[PDB]
C-alpha cells in the first residue's frame, strides 16, 4: 500500500 | 522574555524547508499539462500532484516528523496533504485580483477555472474567503511555516497510531510560535488564537473537498485525469 | 473475381474508424505534458495514454467487436494496445527523418528522445527497423487498418475466453484482406505473407517492451509520471 | 478491475 509515499518518504 | 536556542533552531529548518520546497518562479508549471478555458482538471490535477510531492519534501525537514513510524507519516500526510495545500498557496493568492497569481495570465487561477475542474461554490467560496481572511493576517514568514507544520503535525487525524509523540511535538511547534508572536510580532496579541481557528477552517475545506473529490473519482472518465500521487494521497486506500 | 458487398462494408466501416480516431493534425499533442531534452517520460505516457483511447475507439468500429463479452474485450485490447500503437504510429513516421514527425520539432521523437524515456536499444533498434520495413512496404489506408484490426482480434491472447468467435472474426478479416490485396493491389502477390510476418514482429516487439515497461512500473518514481490509463492497461492487473 | 477500461468500452 502507499507504493508512490513510501517511496517519496525513503530518502 | 526571549525564544531559546532550541527554538530558534526550529523556526530556522521549518523556514530552510519551505524555501527549500516553494518556488517563487513557478517556473515548474510549464511542465504540466496546459490549462485550458473539465477543461482545467488536467492542469490542476499537475498542480496539485507536485504540490504534493512538496508538501512531503516539505514535512521531510520537521524536526521530529521522520523519526515517526512511517504509517504515522502516511497518515499524517493523507489527511493533512490538503490543508497544507490550500495553507501554501496563499503565498501566490492575491487580494487585488482575487486569485492566484503564479505565472503570467495562463498561471493566474481564478474561481472559474477552478469551477472547470469538477468543484462548486460550496467549496470555492469558502476557500476564497478563507485565502482572504488568512491574507489579511499578514503572517511573518515564521508564523506562515510554523501553522503548515502545526497543521501537519496534528494527532487528531484518523490513522495515527503514535498519539502521545504526534501530540507532543505539535505542541512544542506550538509553543514556539505562540512565543515568536508575542516577542517578535507587534500587536500579535490575539493573532495566535485567529491562526488556531485558522486550522479549524481549513478542516471545513477539508471534509468539503474531501466529498466534491470523491465525486469525481468515482467517475472514471475524470479520474483518469488524475496522478497516479494524486489518486493514491486523497483515495481512501488505506 | 471480385468483392463481396460484405467485404467492401467491412473496409468502409474499418477506414472511416481509423479516420475518426486518429488526427493527422496532431494538435491534440499540445495539450500533453511537454516534452523535455527521464526526461522525456512525461510527454511520451500521455502521448500512449491518449493513443490508448484512440485504439479503444478505433476497436469500438470493428464490426463483432462489440458484441464480444466485456471481459473479452478487455483481454484483446490489454495484451493487442502497444502492438497497435506501434502499427498505427507507422503514419507518422518518416523514412527521410527515421523518426516520427507529428508536429514541428517538438513533437517530434527521434531514438535518442525515447531513451530518455527508459527504454534501451534493445526495443528501439528493432522498432525502429519494424517501422523502416513497415513503411517500405507501402500498404494502402485499406490494408493499414485491416491489418490493425487483425492484430487486435487475435484469439491467442492471454485471458481470451471466446476463442472460437475471435478467430473467426479475425478469420473473415484476413480473407478480406487477402482478397483486397490480390484484387486491388498491384503486385502484391507476397504481399500479405509479408504483413502476416510483421504481425510476428510485433509479438517479439510486445514482449521486450512488456520486459521494459516492467522494470520502469516498478520503480515508484518512474511510475507515478504515467497515467491511470497506461498503468490500467498495461499492467498485470487481471 | 479495470475501472477505466469498463467505462471507455460503455457507451
Ligand atoms: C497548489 C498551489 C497553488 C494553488 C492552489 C490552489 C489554487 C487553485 C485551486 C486549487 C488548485 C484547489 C482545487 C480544489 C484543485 C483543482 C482540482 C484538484 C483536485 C485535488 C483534483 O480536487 O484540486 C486545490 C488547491 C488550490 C499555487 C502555488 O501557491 C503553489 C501551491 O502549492
Ligand atoms: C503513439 C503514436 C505515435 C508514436 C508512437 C511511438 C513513437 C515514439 C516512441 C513510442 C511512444 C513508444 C515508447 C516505448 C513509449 C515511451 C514510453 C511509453 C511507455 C508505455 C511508458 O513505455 O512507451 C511507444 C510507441 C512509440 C505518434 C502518432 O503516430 C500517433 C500514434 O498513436
Amino acid at each position: 500500500r502507499h507504493k508512490i509515499l513510501h517511496r517519496l518518504l525513503q530518502e | 522574555h526571549m525564544l531559546s536556542d532550541e527554538q530558534m533552531q526550529i523556526i530556522n529548518s521549518l523556514v530552510e524547508a519551505h524555501h527549500k520546497t516553494y518556488d517563487d518562479s513557478y517556473s515548474d508549471f510549464v511542465r504540466f499539462r496546459p490549462p485550458v478555458r473539465l477543461s482545467m482538471l488536467p492542469h490542476l490535477a499537475d498542480l496539485v500532484s507536485y504540490s504534493i510531492q512538496k508538501v512531503i519534501g516539505f514535512a521531510k525537514m520537521i524536526p521530529g516528523f521522520r523519526d515517526l513510524t512511517a504509517e504515522d507519516q502516511i497518515a499524517l500526510l493523507k489527511s493533512s496533504a490538503i490543508e497544507i495545500i490550500m495553507l501554501r498557496s496563499n503565498q501566490s493568492f492575491s487580494l487585488e485580483d482575487m486569485s492566484w497569481s503564479c505565472g503570467g495570465p495562463d498561471f493566474k487561477y481564478c474561481i472559474n477555472d477552478v469551477t472547470k475542474a469538477g468543484h462548486t461554490l460550496e467549496l470555492l467560496e469558502p476557500l476564497v474567503k478563507f485565502q482572504v481572511g488568512l491574507k489579511k493576517l499578514k503572517l511573518h514568514e515564521e508564523e506562515h511555516v510554523l501553522l503548515m507544520a502545526i497543521c501537519l503535525l496534528s494527532p487528531d487525524r484518523p490513522g495515527v497510531q503514535d498519539h502521545v509523540r504526534i501530540e507532543a511535538l505539535q505542541d512544542r511547534l506550538c509553543d514556539v510560535l505562540q512565543a515568536y508572536i508575542r516577542i517578535q510580532h507587534p500587536g500579535g496579541r490575539l493573532l495566535y488564537a485567529k491562526m488556531i481557528q485558522k486550522l479549524a477552517d481549513l478542516r471545513s475545506l477539508n471534509e468539503e473537498h474531501s466529498k466534491q473529490y470523491r465525486s469525481l473519482s468515482f467517475q472514471p472518465e475524470h479520474s483518469m485525469q488524475l496522478t497516479p500521487l494524486v489518486l493514491e494521497v486523497f483515495g481512501s486506500e488505506v
